[PDB]
């Protein structure tokens, strides 16, 4: 609550998030957008903390 | 004479139900197959269940099989 | 819907599902709420430093 | 044990809890003790949670993704979330009905956008 | 129609199983998925057999449509003797789909012809 | 007569064919669905189908031999 | 007589071909029940008794097939 340092946050893409070693582990639904959803809404999450962190 | 004719066609008969028994050895294997591309269900585990499955679907065929070999 | 065929991604389309039950619900209860749902930022693409026409839609 | 944290604040957050019954993508899903693993994407519904006998907390989440883990907890990340008693009946009619008479009046996303918002406002006048 | 057909298809049975026995003469021959198991032998029902039953299949194509024309007599009897305006729309479809199933069936045979030439090279 | 019966022998027995068939297509349906979600290519699922399609077609095999038996012997 | 023993015969295969819908059945309910289970929770309860109803109703047709066969 004085001082703060320069942290830095990765995002994966839609090609890396279904490429992962345990994403069949879960019941998700390959005919609908589930890898292309997931890399969406990372985005907008990651930058919402980002910002209110800085 | 009617009993030797019936004998050559009761082994045409019994031989229906290899359908189910053929089906049934493949039935297995497509879930098998499908299951251990998910990661990773391949030494052991997986394959106990299906050396297991495959024999005792593979029962009915070998009964079924001796009756009309016993004519 | 179909989501898929327009340019609207996931982030797209749970910012506007969230925007419409808000204002939705009660009128008298929307005390910090209306700064979550309006916002005054710009995007400009840059190139080479020179820079485009500035779109804040 | 359910970890329902929206983005504004946390209604979950710690694991006390029993039983969760949420709408998903597919069906109006409900998780029990040791659920299975399955990341659906959550509709707009009512996502009422049992606390252990009937004392439920039915909150209106807007849609957003159960996440269920493997050891047995349920992470419901949802954009709003508020309760059943939080809405007007008076001011929810004056939303479904201008989202009727804009859609298939124009063109662009004019027409689109208010074709979602008149199913998630028919869904939740239903349930009062 | 019907004679001619199947003769003709024979010939062209027996020049694929001719030409992939002329290509194991110089590139090895194999022909065969092994994976810790036996018994490959037994299983020869394809290359040589399956050019006997790919014939028969491709060739059968000029008979079954000379029994599709074949069956309006029966109609023709039935519809001089409910309104007879459906035989019309019935027989306008059944020759429309023998007349396209020429383009499946030769489609069908070429793409058979390019497995047998694929697998000899490899 | 034994001649007339013996006919009837081998074309009844062939109806188990339809348990051979599909079976060789139930498994390939598997194979080439689970291949595609990446990256089941070399053996694994390719060293299974044909191991598991043997145990289909021995069931054609045994029945296709007693109706061959009885045009002969 | 020769034409009454014959029928007796081939009455009691012929009523037999009902196995195939009867076996089904049993594990048309076992493989939904194995399947259901998995994803939580009913195991010892609700799907536990809607499992042993549906497989007595099931068995009714074997039953009822086989007194058939057996009394002709």
């Amino acid at each position: 609550g004085v001082a703060f340092e320069p942290s830095v946050f990765p995002s994966f893409s839609p090609i890396s998030i279904e490429e992962s070693p345990k994403l069949s582990e879960f019941e998700l639904e390959e005919d609908q957008a589930i890898p292309t959803s997931l890399s969406q809404i990372s985005l907008t999450n990651a930058i919402l903390n980002a910002m209110a962190e800085g | 004479q009617l009993v030797l004719a019936a004998k050559y066609i009761g082994a045409a008969i019994a031989t229906i139900g290899l359908t189910g028994a053929g089906i049934g050895i493949a039935i297995v294997f497509a879930a098998l197959i499908n299951g251990t591309s998910r990661n990773p269900s391949l030494r052991n585990t997986l394959f106990p269940f299906a050396i297991l499955g495959f024999a005792l679907s593979e029962a009915t065929g070998l009964f079924c099989l001796m009756i009309s070999f016993l004519l | 819907s179909s989501w898929q065929k327009a340019g609207i991604s996931f982030n797209k389309y749970l910012a506007i599902a969230a925007r419409t039950v808000q204002r939705s619900l009660k009128n008298d209860l929307k005390v910090a709420a209306e700064k979550r749902y309006i916002s005054d930022a710009k995007v400009q693409k840059l190139e080479k430093v020179s820079t485009t026409d500035l779109a804040s839609n | 044990k359910v970890s329902l944290v929206a983005p504004h604040q946390a209604i979950f957050t710690n694991k006390e809890v029993s039983q969760v019954n949420l709408p998903a993508s597919s069906g109006e899903m409900g998780v029990l003790a040791n659920h299975v693993p399955t990341v659906e994407e959550l509709a707009p519904g009512v996502v009422e949670v049992i606390e252990s006998s009937g004392t439920a907390s039915k909150y209106f989440v807007s849609g957003g993704f159960a996440s269920i883990l493997p050891g047995s907890k349920l992470s419901i990340s949802t954009v709003e979330a508020h309760p059943l008693d939080a809405f007007s009946s008076e001011n929810i009619k004056s939303l479904l009905a201008e989202a009727q008479k804009n859609a298939s009046s124009a063109d662009e996303t004019v027409a689109a956008e208010a074709a979602i918002e008149i199913e998630v406002l028919e869904a939740l006048q239903a349930a009062v | 129609i019907y004679i001619i057909g199947i003769s003709v298809s024979l010939w062209i049975g027996l020049t694929i199983l001719g030409l992939f026995l002329n290509k194991a003469v110089f590139f090895s021959l194999f022909v065969p998925s092994g994976t810790p198991l036996p018994l490959v032998p037994v299983l020869v029902l394809i290359e040589l057999l399956s050019y006997t039953a790919r014939a028969i299949s491709l060739g059968l194509r000029l008979a079954a449509n000379t029994l599709s024309g074949h069956l309006l007599m029966s109609i023709l009897g039935n519809l001089v003797k409910i309104f007879g305006l459906i035989p019309l729309a019935g027989i306008f479809a059944i020759v429309i789909l023998e007349f396209a199933i020429a383009c499946i069936q030769a489609y069908v045979f070429a793409i058979l012809t390019s497995s047998y030439l694929k697998d000899s090279i490899y």
